[PDB]
């Protein structure tokens, strides 16, 4: 089920939060400020 | 550097802060550009 | 200034026994952390 974990100080892009989205066959690692809402992504 | 920045009259684009609210923890960045207040006062915008 | 991702993967409320959490990844960034969130799917 659980696919990943986002980490950081702010949901809006003002700071570089941390983002480690799991996949089938890799795992993508950037701290580098994706904007997010209170919504989480369901796929 | 005094060849290349030093410039009478312009180049005001850096800009340093003194106080805040509380002292932030170490290697934090800096973002928030809100006015503290005073404490005594309900302090809006320009106040004393 | 270290991000230390420890894992264990262990086939089976949490379990009874123990097991050591082997370190993963050490991510070399130095990126400061105050709040940290979860993600699901559906
Ligand atoms: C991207 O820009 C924002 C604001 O312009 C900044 O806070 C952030 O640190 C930048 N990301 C970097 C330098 O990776």
């Amino acid at each position: 089920i659980i696919r990943g974990w986002i980490f950081g100080t702010t949901l809006d892009s003002k700071t570089q939060s941390l983002l480690i989205v799991n996949n089938a066959t890799n795992v993508v690692i950037k701290v580098c400020e994706f904007q997010f809402c209170n919504d989480p992504f369901l796929d | 550097s005094n060849k290349l920045d030093s410039k009478v009259s312009g180049n005001y684009n850096y800009l340093y802060r003194l106080f805040r609210k509380s002292n932030l923890k170490p290697f934090e960045r800096d973002i928030s550009t809100e006015i503290y207040q005073a404490g005594n006062k309900p302090c809006n915008g320009v106040a004393g | 200034g270290y991000f230390k991702i420890y894992s264990k993967h262990t086939p089976i409320d949490l379990p009874q026994g123990f097991s050591a959490l082997e370190p993963l990844v050490d991510l070399p960034i130095g990126i400061n952390i105050t709040r940290f969130q979860t993600l699901l799917a559906l």
